RNA sequence: CAGUAACGGCGAGUGAACAGGGAAGAGCCCAGCGCCGAAUCCCCGCCCCGCGGCGGGGCGCGGGACAUGUGGCGUACGGAAGACCCGCUCCCCGGCGCCGCUCGUGGGGGGCCCAAGUCCUUCUGAUCGAGGCCCAGCCCGUGGACGGUGUGAGGCCGGUAGCGGCCCCCGGCGCGCCGGGCCCGGGUCUUCCCGGAGUCGGGUUGCUUGGGAAUGCAGCCCAAAGCGGGUGGUAAACUCCAUCUAAGGCUAAAUACCGGCACGAGACCGAUAGUCAACAAGUACCGUAAGGGAAAGUUGAAAAGAACUUUGAAGAGAGAGUUCAAGAGGGCGUGAAACCGUUAAGAGGUAAACGGGUGGGGUCCGCGCAGUCCGCCCGGAGGAUUCAACCCGGCGGCGGGUCCGGCCGUGUCGGCGGCCCGGCGGAUCUUUCCCGCGCGGGGGACCGUCCCCCGACCGGCGACCGGCCGCCGCCGGGCGCAUUUCC
RNA sequence: CCGACCCGUCUUGAAACACGGACCAAGGAGUCUAACACGUGCGCGAGUCGGGGGCUCGCACGAAAGCCGCCGUGGCGCAAUGAAGGUGAAGGCCGGCGCGCUCGCCGGCCGAGGUGGGAUCCCGAGGCCUCUCCAGUCCGCCGAGGGCGCACCACCGGCCCGUCUCGCCCGCCGCGCCGGGGAGGUGGAGCACGAGCGCACGUGUUAGGACCCGAAAGAUGGUGAACUAUGCCUGGGCAGGGCG
RNA sequence: ACUAAUCGAACCAUCUAGUAGCUGGUUCCCUCCGAAGUUUCCCUCAGGAUAGCUGGCGCUCUCGCAGACCCGAGCCACGCA
RNA sequence: AGCCCGGCUCGCUGGCGUGGAGCCGGGCGUGGAAUGCGAGUGCCUAGUGGGCCACUUUUGGUAAGCAGAACUGGCGCUGCG
RNA sequence: CUACGCCGCGACGAGUAGGAGGGCCGCUGCGGUGAGCCUUGAAGCCUAGGGCGCGGGCCCGGGUGGAGCCGCCGCAGGUGCAGAUCUUGGUGGUAGUAGCAAAUAUUCAAACGAGAACUUUGAAGGCCGAAGUGGAGAAGGGUUCCAUGUGAACAGCAGUUGA
RNA sequence: CGGCGGGUGUUGACGCGAUGUGAUUUCUGCCCAGUGCUCUGAAUGUCAAAGUGAAGAAAUUCAAUGAAGCGCGGGUAAACG
RNA sequence: CCCACUGUCCCUACCUACUAUCCAGCGAAACCACAGCCAAGGGAACGGGCUUGGCGGAAUCAGCGGGGAAAGAAGACCCUG
RNA sequence: CACCCACUAAUAGGGAACGUGAGCUGGGUUUAGACCGUCGUGAGACAGGUUAGUUUUACCCUACUGAUGAUGUGUUGUUGC
């Protein structure tokens, strides 16, 4: 809606909203990101550090799913399965764990973030985390690999 | 000019873009057309499938999708072979084919063959003059169970194998993943210089003695 | 994917691809290597069947092309030839007659048609306006889009709706026949045969790319191989692996469309706007030329476009006339401002103009000109149903242990109640009853939400409602006809 | 009668001998797209979003609206850190043990620590009552103190990734130039019970004609020697006298 | 000098709405708040970035909200200048 | 967030139960000058970045309605006597 | 007591550049709504008419006009002008002014005619003076040539004349 | 732009082409250090690509060789001066 | 520089033609914030307007060149970009 | 400015946008042509010399110069202050 702009208000008024001095020439300054390390020096490194120079090795031909690996943690491992899943695990008379499929629910690697219910689980992931095993062990379930 | 805090933007409006700019007013009127040209096509070809020609199960490539499987282009003519079917006929009968396909493994190859009997079981062959049904299907089942299908041949669903919770052993219980995961790294990092010093260390010992 | 990998005085800036999901989906042909008595093709004469894009068949000791290679088989998905076994499976071409009538309901093109007020009274210059049209209401409505008509019209007219009608023409779909072609397909084994060269590749140069020790293209020089060659995004050597088979060719669909033909529409513009162009506009006109390039819409419903008389040489006037209107008179709808003429009023030697404050004059306004109203009461002089209270009937409001139901919310029981005789889901267990190798799909059990139910207990009649009572209020009809009530 | 210089504009300063403006009418200048940032409104919420496609008499409206759910592919968010190989965010108490050696083996609990502030909430001795009293019935207000403490702030701890320094253990189908662990500093756009996603609106910045009008220039492709400059071809023309 | 009234590089159309830190203009009303010409850096000195000065949006708290007319019944807020 | 009592921890320090720092309980309100005022905190942000003048201090200059600084106020942005 | 309402008390009020809020200020179009208005007169325009609002502006009376228009709730803009040596169009003062002054020159009578300084005829006085103000062509123009008629406009006065 | 293309040239040193000075008369002095121009390659220094050799597994590296030009050596002022 | 010659001058005058001038007819343009009498003051430091004073009388004609820092051109000098 | 000649009573000094260019003139400076000297490799430069080089408009307002008139005395005239 035009009709709640500033444009509206500022009929009648002749430097409509630019200053009388200063005015509102073409460029000022220059166009675009123009003088970043001469005259707009102080923003480029107040705002943007890092922004000039390389770093690193370059690869030619990058292909992102050769790195494709989502992460699940441990505090929503539970999460994958059905809530019936767990309280038949959990009120089970034998200590049959229930098997979590991260790689079929999406993910690749389990991570150790939080803490898990006490209760057997088995979990089968491409990869793990040292503290997502111990913290898997801790609670006397298993991790199996898969490819 | 920057001003204050801000996301350094590089606009791509540098290359006169007003010349070539693709409006979409023609989106709805293009689904109209397609749709038409559909129902155009289904009519067509009255008691064969809308969709077209049965596709194969087939793997998806790379290893962020290699859990899912979707629709190939042609079966195999290494399937088509088990599966009895000549690589002429296949395509007169509905069946696509890809030439240029091959099979790695036997689940893929087994599972594809399958699919076809299963096809071939389900198919209905009209014979080419109806007053003289030669060897193609008897009038009772494509007088009324003809119907054109709708949608695509047997479609590709993905198939989770559900695992019953199970007693955790020792054996799984005393497997160190992480461990096992960071040797496997270094064995395969290091299995060629291994060869190499063992090969030049071999060269020493079959000489050590002179 | 992705403003990403990458390129970039690594500055400004630039910048793909793979995988994934869709729209569409279609595959093939030569050269070569071979086999087949050149099996091949063009042209010209003759005959017949046809014309509608010039074809078919036959004939010619008729010509020519062609062994410096035509045709058939055959092409990397291998192919050919022999045997052995099995299956006879059925192709396309142009007509004769007619269906299902081609099909979201005609397949297309063209032509002609198809509902209902000009009803009564009125407005007007004219009306399409206003009021009405007893039977639930003028009539039609599968038609109330639009346009025209002297306004503003579903019913006056054209149209509009309709798997509405009729007529003419054209095109493709099945059957029986017609003229002729049309030649064997698969599996196993054996024996054979298999490929594109000044091209790839390499050096250099220039351009190009995101392609970075060089992505692609090209010039010049070098110049291949056949378990070879290309690619495997960092130059190179060795090595393994993967992948394809270049240097020959064709191919629909999905896609693009500011020119063209024919249409439909719009929260667009409304004659200095919108195309330059609403109009005898790429016109008039300008420039030697290339080229530049306007301005310009509106009388009235109908010309009914002013007969006739009169002054003037005429332009132009005064009368008269048409019209609802010429205070609409052929650049004529309306007709602003700037500016000008005249009339009326006022004023005027510090240029006008302006702010504040009064005063005078003037044009108008106030139904100004004997000045409001209205509640109660008192007094006077008149009317009239009827005032109150009771009776009958109707209708409301409120309350009621739920008086009686209908129920409502939350739980609570047996599940009689549902995988046959109620659903939908579960990353929950199974044939240890059922069809695929000890390896699937079904069917079951359980669980979670359920569903309507048989009923009960808790809270409540709730703003979800009824019936009975009780109270109150209103209204209608009686009686009440005078110290009441009202005007 | 008193007061009163002409507006706009640039400017320290305009009535200026500074510029524009004779008058009137009509036109006339911060827009749209894209991308960000923050604020606000709405929906859903560890999710969110069908925008591309498809299905629905194909179409007056309708090119709309509705629906998809094994169309959620994908985008953004839910994890960071390192050039990279890669790695990748749970602690507090009561204990029995080596030797509880500043540490290794387990149990039982609970589940992101603590200090100082901290809206709000909770408890609350004691007060406020009537015609009065000895004697307790029910609840209302004030209330010194005390308690649990939201968000947020300051600080101290802890955890993840990079990198240094020190040092000792542990694991094995590969005993390795193998793998894992500790303590103490330090680098990070981190964790420490999520807040995002979609849509709309406003403001600001930017790329685009970019609020409107304005160069001197540069480039590409054409038209001109009817004027003039020069060469060529073919024509025409230039009284009367003097010197000699 | 001349090259069609144009010559220290003609004319025509197009790229082209070329660019401009420079000049000019920039359209209704009322209300509230209300500046700077200074710091640092810049081939910067007629310009920008940066801090300052401004506005807007808030948010976190403090004094209590007193008696229905009325009537207080040593000690009188976090914090700031 | 002050003062004063005890107690605990330390791998720092060290004749020492030493020093220092931290931590844990407890008790102290006459709120430890005057005056005034309600404070704290975040986000986004325009314009500006030519100034000029006066008292006083002050540099260059013979001086300047000159040029350059300090302090406060003003004009700019402001009418009124 | 339109709670987006109403009421009370106290203090305060300058403003460029700039920022924000409100607008029952204004323009155009769209979705709703007013059983809205209108040929018994819409829009527009004019007005010494009556008023309202601080204001932007608005309402009503009178006239002209002759067919459409507006309020409210939302939506959307090519939405408000005194300037830009602004664009287009129109109009003033200047101003009945500058001016209608290069190449010697006209006069008399008559005719036609409404009308004669300018036309025609006659008479007179002059000029070009054969390198012409004469007679004919090229280029260029394109019907200007010739006759008749007209007196709108044009021939910078006029015209009975005219390219 | 290009073609063994075209102009001088239907030409040939009494000719074409490029300069300076400016009739006649009388003269036109000194300077080759500088910058130009030009002649000579003499052992010759430097010197690219290609080619040659060596090392390496190759990429690559090194070495040898050595065109013009430049240096080295003359001439030239009616060349600039 | 000299002779001659003369209105170049002392030192101006007179005459002629065409204008200007007045009239009939016809009839522009430049320019224009508003306009148009001065002295001094102050002021962007040279006012038509403001302050203080001087003063101010319709409508005009022919001239004139003191002013309007007159008009004509977005200064060509100088500086900046 | 200067200097000289001669006369004279004396041959004083100055202002008025260094008075006065829509008053003139255009000799000088100060465009474009050209020559010399100096400077510069050069294009070119020189408060160095020299030569040739378009001087536009008033009809507006005021001022001034003249020329009709205007207000009042009833009209009008004469003579006057
Ligand atoms: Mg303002
Ligand atoms: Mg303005
Ligand atoms: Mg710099
Ligand atoms: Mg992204
Ligand atoms: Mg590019
Ligand atoms: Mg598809
Ligand atoms: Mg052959
Ligand atoms: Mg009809
Ligand atoms: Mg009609
Ligand atoms: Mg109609
Ligand atoms: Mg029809
Ligand atoms: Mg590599
Ligand atoms: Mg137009
Ligand atoms: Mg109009
Ligand atoms: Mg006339
Ligand atoms: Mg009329
Ligand atoms: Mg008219
Ligand atoms: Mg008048
Ligand atoms: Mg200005
Ligand atoms: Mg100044
Ligand atoms: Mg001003
Ligand atoms: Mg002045
Ligand atoms: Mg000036
Ligand atoms: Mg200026
Ligand atoms: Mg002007
Ligand atoms: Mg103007
Ligand atoms: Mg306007
Ligand atoms: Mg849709
Ligand atoms: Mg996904
Ligand atoms: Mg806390
Ligand atoms: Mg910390
Ligand atoms: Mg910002
Ligand atoms: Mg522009
Ligand atoms: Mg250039
Ligand atoms: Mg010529
Ligand atoms: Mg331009
Ligand atoms: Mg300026
Ligand atoms: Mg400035
Ligand atoms: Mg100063
Ligand atoms: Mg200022
Ligand atoms: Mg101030
Ligand atoms: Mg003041
Ligand atoms: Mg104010
Ligand atoms: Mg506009
Ligand atoms: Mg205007
Ligand atoms: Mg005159
Ligand atoms: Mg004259
Ligand atoms: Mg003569
Ligand atoms: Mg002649
Ligand atoms: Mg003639
Ligand atoms: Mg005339
Ligand atoms: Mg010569
Ligand atoms: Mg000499
Ligand atoms: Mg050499
Ligand atoms: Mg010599
Ligand atoms: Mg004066
Ligand atoms: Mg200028
Ligand atoms: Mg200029
Ligand atoms: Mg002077
Ligand atoms: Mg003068
Ligand atoms: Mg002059
Ligand atoms: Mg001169
Ligand atoms: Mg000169
Ligand atoms: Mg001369
Ligand atoms: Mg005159």
């Amino acid at each position: 809606p035009s009709r709640l702009r500033k444009t509206r208000k500022l009929r009648g008024h002749v430097s409509h909203g630019h200053g009388r001095i200063g005015k509102h020439r073409k460029h000022p300054g220059g166009r675009g990101n123009a003088g970043g390390l001469h005259h707009h020096r102080i923003n480029f490194d107040k705002y943007h550090p890092g922004y000039f120079g390389k770093v690193g090795m370059k690869h030619y031909h990058l292909k992102r799913n050769q790195s494709f690996c989502p992460t699940v943690n441990l505090d929503k491992l539970w999460t994958l399965v059905s809530e019936q899943t767990r309280v038949n695990a959990a009120k089970n008379k034998t200590g049959a764990a229930p098997i979590i499929d991260v790689v079929r629910s999406g993910y690749y690697k389990v991570l150790g973030k939080g803490k898990l219910p006490k209760q057997p689980v088995i979990v089968k992931a491409k990869f793990f985390s040292r503290r997502a095993e111990e913290k898997i062990k801790s609670v006397g379930g298993a991790c199996v690999l898969v490819a | 000019a920057p001003s204050r805090n801000g996301m350094v933007l590089k606009p791509h409006f540098h290359k006169d873009w007003q010349r070539r700019v693709a409006t979409w007013f023609n989106q709805p009127a293009r689904k109209i057309r397609r749709r038409k040209a559909r129902q155009a096509k289904a009519r067509r070809i009255a008691p064969r499938p809308a969709s077209g020609p049965i596709r194969p199960i087939v793997r998806c490539p790379t290893v962020r999708y290699h859990t899912k499987v979707r629709a190939g282009r042609g079966f195999s003519l290494e399937e088509l072979r088990v599966a009895g079917i000549h690589k002429k006929v296949a395509r007169t009968i509905g069946i696509s084919v890809d030439p240029r396909r091959r099979n790695k493994s036997t689940e893929s190859l087994q599972a594809n063959v399958q699919r076809l009997k299963e096809y071939r079981s389900k198919l209905i062959l009209f014979p080419r003059k109806p007053s003289a049904p030669k060897k193609g299907d008897s009038s009772a089942e494509e007088l009324k169970l003809a119907t054109q299908l709708t949608g695509p041949v047997m479609p590709v669903r993905n198939v989770y194998k559900k695992e019953k919770a199970r007693v955790i052993t020792e054996e799984e219980k005393n497997f160190k993943a992480f461990a096992s995961l960071r040797m496997a790294r270094a064995n395969a990092r290091l299995f060629g210089i291994r060869a190499k010093r063992a090969k030049e260390a071999a060269e020493q010992d079959v000489e050590k003695k002179k």
